[PDB]
């Protein structure tokens, strides 16, 4: 374990006081001077693999230039890489990425009226609340992970049409896997109504 | 925190940095009468309107309809106040240097933002992918480009740019299914056209036995099924839409495609370094999200590529957004915090101070 290794843990480089093992859920920078290394585990996450890269050019222009950047894949090493180390291994370590999942409170859940005259659907915002629920259109309630389309009891075919697959393009914008739920006017469960404030 | 907005030619991503997904998408796309419709709104109002595209292949060109964006991304979509968040904004590839003082100008004389700064899309992309180092496919909504990063620095005079994307793939989508006998018209009615497009459709690994086989039996079909129980049923046009990408041709384009603009990219470097963008292909935007599309890059880069060469397409599961997951994480380290441009300094050095 000659060379110096960033271990990257939680959008940190941390220096190891003993490099050589290599999990598989991580990345580490091998700085050996004039080469420098991104060894990328196959199960690291996308804040790891970027910050290894970033830190990389950052050294390599701290250097003006003349350093030599290569990517390891994990697994995969080349046997010059491995003899860098007393003794080389790999491991299943890994140390969760920072970014996170975003999340909603009911208060940031925003509702829409689908409307339309005759000629072209309107979809605007209304007052986040029970009391705008009109029976005469369709209402999309975006609660982030789920989306509802309220049905009035009088509103057209049409918009529970149109309202029905804007709530799939909702889906498709949305990472993960978003419910739809189609709700009936006087009948829409006890889970609709708490995603009101 | 921060905000990060990755600003497309077609769709607006913005958010918050920390996050692993953009919160707020939106059309960029902006409404006048034939005083001003912004996004959805502007998409929905179509009937009436005359809809412009601010930007136009990743370069801003309407600075008026490009504040009402940025206007509408704080207020309508995230509701935050800029004046309470360094903000990080994205430049396509070879965006001049005038173009990018305005958007450091208008960041901090019009939305009063505390910080600021600008990355560059197609090596935010590949540093997402854990690479300094590779030729990045950009495909996104109105355009594609080939960008040749070596070492974390593009090389601006191998850049290739292919006047096709997503949003031609839609309507090219659109006019073959109504070859079958549909109609899309009214706005629900293209939207399902782009959802069929990003839901079943794919890069067949050799087209023409993919033709035969559509021929010869019903199993590459597959039926979309409407809100009213309806179903659009589909074959060849599965694989024949984002062939375009391959044979530009299907839509009158005479270009290359886009196997041909990595290839005429790569052999535009110099010979040193060609080794090493062969062996890294980095697929970014939402249209190199179709199924096979990779596989089908390494037969085809294979095909072209000198003998011994060692090719490989890399397509991360993260690159509808991979831009943007990029600038998240950016604005987001604190190894980053230093080159932030406050507001003293553009006092100080004008705009001219984002370049350095
Ligand atoms: N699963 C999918 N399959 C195919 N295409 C998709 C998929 N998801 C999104 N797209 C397409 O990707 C496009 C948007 O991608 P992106 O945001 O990367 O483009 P952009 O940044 O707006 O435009 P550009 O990159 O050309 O400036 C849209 O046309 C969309 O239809
Ligand atoms: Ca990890
Ligand atoms: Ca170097
Ligand atoms: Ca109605
Ligand atoms: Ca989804
Ligand atoms: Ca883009
Ligand atoms: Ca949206």
């Amino acid at each position: 374990r000659e060379p110096t290794v960033y271990h990257i843990q939680k959008g940190r480089l941390v220096k190891m006081k003993d490099p050589g093992a290599f999990g598989r859920g991580d990345c580490y920078l091998v700085d050996a001077g004039m080469k420098i290394y991104l060894w990328i585990g196959p199960k690291s996450t996308v804040d790891e693999k970027f910050l290894t890269a970033a830190t990389a050019v950052m050294s390599d222009q701290s250097r003006e230039g003349k350093a030599d950047i290569d990517r390891i894949d994990g697994g995969n090493e080349p046997a010059e890489f491995k003899a860098l180390f007393d003794d080389f291994c790999l491991t299943d370590e890994d140390t969760e990425g920072i970014l996170k999942k975003v999340q909603m409170e009911t208060h940031e859940h925003r509702l829409w009226r689908v409307h339309r005259e005759g000629d072209e659907t309107f979809f605007a915002e209304v007052d986040l609340n029970k009391n705008s629920l009109k029976s005469d259109d369709v209402y999309l309630l975006d609660a982030w992970d789920d989306i509802w389309v309220w049905r009035g009891k009088d509103a057209t075919a049409r918009e529970k049409f149109d309202g029905n697959i804007l709530a799939r393009r909702y889906d498709a914008e949305r990472v993960g896997v978003q419910e739809i739920e189609i709700i009936e006017e006087g009948q829409e469960p006890e889970e609709f109504f708490k995603s009101f404030p | 925190t921060a905000l990060v907005c990755d600003n497309g030619s077609g769709l607006v991503k913005a958010g918050f940095a920390g996050d692993d997904a953009p919160r707020a998408v939106f059309p960029s796309i902006v409404g006048r009468p034939r005083d001003s419709y912004v996004g959805d709104e502007a998409q929905s109002k179509r009937g009436i309107l005359t809809l412009k595209y601010p930007i136009e292949h990743g370069i801003i060109t309407n600075w008026d309809d490009m504040e009402k964006i940025w206007h509408h991304t704080f207020y309508n979509e995230l509701r935050v106040a800029p004046e309470e968040h360094p903000t990080l904004l994205t430049e396509a590839p070879l965006n001049p240097k005038a173009n990018r003082e305005k958007m450091t100008q208008i960041m901090f004389e019009t939305f009063n933002v505390p910080a600021m700064y600008v990355a560059i899309q197609a090596v935010l992309s590949l540093y997402a992918s854990g690479r300094t180092t590779g030729i990045v496919l950009d495909s996104g909504d109105g355009v594609t480009h080939n960008v040749p990063i070596y070492e974390g620095y593009a090389l601006p005079h191998a850049i290739m740019r292919l006047d096709l994307a997503g949003r031609d793939l839609t309507d090219y989508l659109m006019k073959i299914l109504t070859e079958r006998g549909y109609s899309f018209v009214t706005t629900a009615e293209r939207e399902i056209v782009r959802d069929i497009k990003e839901k079943l459709c794919y890069v067949a690994l050799d087209f023409e036995n993919e033709m035969a086989t559509a021929a010869s039996s019903s199993s590459l079909e597959k039926s979309y099924e409407l809100p009213d129980g309806q179903v659009i049923t589909i074959g060849n046009e599965r694989f024949r839409c984002p062939e375009t990408l391959f044979q530009p041709s299907f839509i009158g384009m005479e270009s290359a495609g886009i196997h041909e603009t990595t290839y005429n990219s790569i052999m535009k470097c110099d010979i040193d370094i060609r080794k090493d963008l062969y062996a890294n292909n980095v697929m970014s935007g939402g249209t190199t999200m179709y199924p096979g599309i990779a596989d089908r890059m390494q037969k085809e880069i294979t095909a072209l590529a000198p003998s011994t060469m060692k090719i490989k397409i890399i397509a991360p599961p993260e690159r509808k957004y991979s831009v943007w997951i990029g600038g998240s994480i950016l604005a987001s380290l604190s190894t980053f915090q230093q080159m932030w441009i406050t507001k003293q300094e553009y006092d100080e050095a004008g705009p001219s101070i984002v370049h350095r």
